[PDB]
RNA sequence: UUAUGCUAUCAGGUGGAUGGCUCGGCUCAAGAGCUUAUGAAGGACGUGCCAAGCUGCGAUAAGCCCGGGGUAGGUG
RNA sequence: GAGUGUGACAGUCACUUAGAUGUACGCCAAAAGACCGGAACAUGUCCCUGAGUACCGUGCGUUGGAUAUCGUGCGUGAAUCUGGGGGGCACCAACCUCCAAAACUAAAUACUCCUUGAGACCGAUAGCGAAAUAGUAGGGUGACCGAACGCUGAAAAGUACCCCGAGAAGGGAGGUGCAAAGUGCCUGAAACCUGAUAGUGAUGGAACGAUACGGCAUGAAAGGAUCUCUGGCAUGAAGGAAUCAUUCGCGAGGAUGUAGUACGAAUGUCACUGCCAGUGUCGUAUCUUACGUUUUGAAGAACGGGCCAGGGAGUGUAUCUUGGUGGCAAUGGCUAACCUUUUAUCUGGGCAGCCGAAGCGAAAGCAACAUGUGCGCAGCCUUUUGGCGAGGCACGACGUAU
RNA sequence: UGGGGCCCCGAAAAUUGACGGGGCUCAAGUCGACCACCGAUACCACGGAGUACCGCAAGGUAAUCUCGUAGGAAGGCGUUG
RNA sequence: CCCUAACUGGAGUCCGGUGAAGCUUACAUUCUAGUGCACAGUCUAGAGACCUCUAGGGGGAAGUGAAGACCCCGUGGAGC
RNA sequence: AAGAGCAUAAGUCAGCCUGACGUUAUUCAGCAUAGCAGUGGAUGACGAGACGAAAGUCGGCUCUAGCGAACUUUUGAGCC
RNA sequence: GGAGAUCGUGAGCUGGGUUUAGACCGUCGUGAGACAGGUCGGUUACUAUCUACUAGAGGUGCCCGAGGUCUGCGGGUAAGC
């Protein structure tokens, strides 16, 4: 298919502005108590293992999602799991560093949890299967390398 | 079309069942029978026969790209703006040789002081841009 | 609002679009007034033939000090040398810009009818 | 005690659909790309203790020798 | 936390996986050296610079190549730097541009026997024809055509012993197994066949059924318990008596009153009762001559089907047009190839180009209204009849062709 | 003698058979009138469903809505992923 | 042939063993007439009809075999 | 041809003439309603005339038949 | 005597004619070929499901159980011409 880039990049806003609304959020299945939206010091991006993360999810009131993805990931039903795709899987958590930093390598393993930087941040990230209101988690560094990132 | 809409219907919206064969129920593939039996669907679409005029080479003809005198009038400060043309004395100096333009035609009205240089202008365009104060210099 | 309003309401995909209908009927039923009710059935026609106005026609048969409802885009080909007041749908860049330097307002549907749900003085362009 | 029968259900036979699984297939992408008179590919025949087919091998014939990996079982 | 196996859903049991390693022969390979040398200057009555070739006539094929593509059959056929060719019919002149008829040349590109990966792909009548003892069985003289067959159980624990039987068949008894799933063995449909149960049945009429009422059998679950059966009372829409009296009518009967009374679908309530809804079959009453198709017309003595199961028919590329929903919008819109890929996503670029922006005309060529006017819907205002009036309608003016 | 009603002769066909059949004679036939009853999904009434348009919504209206082949339009059920 | 008869062997009939195929939407015990695309076992109105089995030859099922080869049509072919 | 039209004439004769003219727009009817070719046939317009005192009439012969796309060639005037 | 029964009757027969492919004669046609002209030659497929009829049986129905002898609702005839 095709989307134009000045919609594309007005339906990524769209998905980035659905990230702050609490009810949306809370909307998708996304289970937290934290306040959106979740902001972070730029220390997150050179915490080089999942400890440290598990840890700083836990602060932020997000492992509850992550405990949710990691305990309802389900086999799904038919012809799926002979061709590759034998579990059903759920998002949780997005973390969004300011550039490639061993958070990425740190969070990768978190189940359901997908980690990317600001660059590579296309509408699928920010809102799977066409409902926004991921769980998102952003760092200084992505706020600072966001001013005209869409626009 | 819709498929699903016609799982029942037999022929699927298509009448008879002989109807839908092959090309003998659009008469003839392509824009065929246009002198027989397709001579008004001819007409009406532009299939009509027939050859009028001719071709020059189009290593010698040439379509100039044009402007009125209007546009260049109610946007010259948004030239001046992007950079395309200065004010000097008053009269907005815009040449046409750099816009891509190469004919002024004199659509519109002219106030301002307009010093416009460009490879031809209409007799009209020259009129509306004498008329305001300004002028106008074929550019080689 | 009739089966037929529900279609044309339920068809539309744009969330503000529709929300703007229903409090435009909403607006009407209270106010009394058929200016809210005819913006939202000019809003509920076809997106294809939705008002795309450019500022040569707001120059042209407008006056000093006239508020302007354009159910639609307020485009930016032509000029601007009064104040109005324009509620749009939406405003095209170089139009915004335009009515900016000219010392007039661009609101939207919802801020005019928060600003006089009256509608008293609303020319209504297309 | 009405046979030959009729219809509906039930049990069983014949049968191999549906469901479930699948070491196969198809499509796309990325690499790599010649071999043969120093006798190829392909084929015929032979080749196993009991071995008919396929596969492998060629009278040294489901194999022989040497360097590396693996190490406790092997004998398609 | 990719999976796969494992006696059922496995990140932590195994293989693994992210990541680190080792690696002979080969492949690439920069520093450091040896090998031949290259580039200008001035010079001129000097020399060389590709032949059956360039070109031309004619024929044919081919091409978008039109008197203006390339090929080549026949015929002709040059010039040598003071030279020769091209500049879409030919010749003359100017101007621009190049040096044929000899030769080599990576990369970017094409394809998939093979290798690896991936999949909104197929899931055994599908996907290769072949889940391959498959180009096999089989067919054909031959070129060549061409199938069907997948599933025990976790572990063979694959049925010891005994009886019948002529029997290494088979059957019963018996056992292994959670379960016979008991050797093409998972679940195990219908067609078809055998037996049992219910109803009916040797006096009986046929599209096999629909509706209503009964007989027989069932009605455990999933359906009802103010639900089923039988009555009273209250309100009762449309309709509306019987009987009696009067009068009319030749008569059958009508009108008037009794009486819009008693009644009357249904809506409530109180007793009464334990069945009812439903299911199978049979009977009685009414209605229907099947289904699809071709047909003006079908139950047709018109065509299709013996029955059952599975398979079986609007799909993709390119292009044009129009709707619904959106983005951006005269300072317009979109980018295509392609670069970026951390492996096909994606993010940022990509202004070449297409459409719009000025049309008319074969062509040369020329080139318009940023509303001059009237009416007037929605809408706003208003002494509610008028006023203003976007869009709309009708003129006027202007560009160009004739 | 003329004008009328009904009936009769004219009037013979091939499987046994057709007032629909039984049968019917001041009729169960024909003609001129009449009475009462039967008999539809029509009409009326009640309760219910759907549709059309309007209403912000509750809801309002429909004697002036409810059949349907070729066909157009709308809304839903199901299989696989 | 008038005009058929008797006899012989093999079938058939009956019995034991073995053992297919072709028609088939369904029901079906029919007969007459009408109606219906004007040639009906199924409609309409009558009349008959207890069921099952065996043998018989073929009246009917416009019986089965078969996308009519006669006629026409096709901007269908081939040969001459 | 057939039908319709026409009498101080749309007939006949005589005088003078060449409108049996170049260019161009609508609407009809071929083709009701209701698309459809080249053509006609009625109104006009620009420029030229004929006859006539003038009004007028004349775009042939009173009206309705006597004819033909695209391509190609030839010809006429002036141009690209 | 005539006529009807799919000009009754080919799952009964025959195959003489017409209406295939071969050939001859005459006439047409330049010819291939044609003739509502003639002549010679020229493949008759089927194991009967249902129904109808013809005969032969087995049952139930009726009925104290069985047997025997009769009656006659009906059916048929040309039983003679
Ligand atoms: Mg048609
Ligand atoms: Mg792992
Ligand atoms: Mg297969
Ligand atoms: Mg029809
Ligand atoms: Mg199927
Ligand atoms: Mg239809
Ligand atoms: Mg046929
Ligand atoms: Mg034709
Ligand atoms: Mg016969």
């Amino acid at each position: 298919e095709k989307v134009n880039t000045k919609e594309r990049r007005y339906a990524i806003r769209s998905a980035i502005a659905a990230t702050t609304d609490p009810t949306l959020v809370s909307l998708r299945g996304h289970i937290f108590e934290a306040e959106l939206p979740i902001v972070a010091v730029n220390d997150l991006e050179s915490l080089e293992r999942t400890k440290q993360v598990i840890e700083f999810l836990e602060a932020a009131g997000l492992y509850e999602d992550v405990l949710r993805a990691k305990y309802g990931r389900h086999i799904r039903a038919g012809r799926g799991k002979l061709r590759g795709r034998k579990y059903k899987h759920k998002k949780s958590v997005l973390i969004v560093a300011g550039e490639n930093t061993p958070i990425l390598k740190a969070a990768r393993n978190l189940s359901g949890v997908d980690v990317v930087t600001v660059d590579s941040l296309n509408a699928e990230l920010l809102a799977p299967g066409t409902h926004a209101g991921r769980l998102t988690v952003w760092t200084e560094s992505a706020i600072g390398k966001l001013e005209g990132a869409f626009q | 079309m819709d498929t699903k809409k016609f799982r029942g219907s037999r022929t699927c919206g298509g009448g008879t069942h002989k109807n839908r064969r092959g090309a003998g129920n659009r008469g003839g593939r392509g824009k065929a029978g246009g002198c027989k039996h397709h001579f008004v669907r001819a007409m009406m679409r532009g299939y009509s026969y027939g050859k009028h005029g001719f071709k020059r080479p189009d290593e010698v003809s040439r379509d100039v790209s044009i402007v009125n005198v209007g546009e260049l009038d109610e946007l010259a400060s948004y030239l001046v703006e992007e950079g395309l043309a200065e004010v000097k004395d008053g009269a907005y100096h815009i040449n046409l040789e750099n816009l891509g333009i190469e004919k002024v035609l004199g659509s519109g009205r002219v106030t301002k002081n307009l010093v416009v240089t460009s490879e031809e202008f209409s007799a009209s365009a020259r009129e509306k841009i004498e008329n305001a104060g300004g002028s106008c210099i074929d550019a080689e | 609002m009739g089966k037929k309003s529900l279609v044309k309401l339920t068809r539309k995909t744009n969330p503000r679009i529709v929300s703007l209908i229903l409090t435009l009927k909403e607006r009407a039923n209270g106010d009394s007034a058929p200016i809210w009710k005819d913006i939202a059935k000019r809003l509920e026609a076809p997106s294809r033939n939705y008002a795309a106005v450019n500022i040569s026609k707001i120059n042209r048969h407008t006056a000093e000090d006239d508020v302007l409802l354009i159910p639609g885009k307020v485009l930016g080909a032509g000029l601007l040398d009064h104040p109005v007041t324009i509620a749009a749908l939406t405003f095209s860049d170089s139009a915004f810009e335009k009515i900016t330097e000219a010392g007039g307002k661009c609101l939207s549907l919802e801020e005019i009818m928060e600003a006089n749900p009256k509608g008293s003085g609303i020319r209504i362009f297309r």
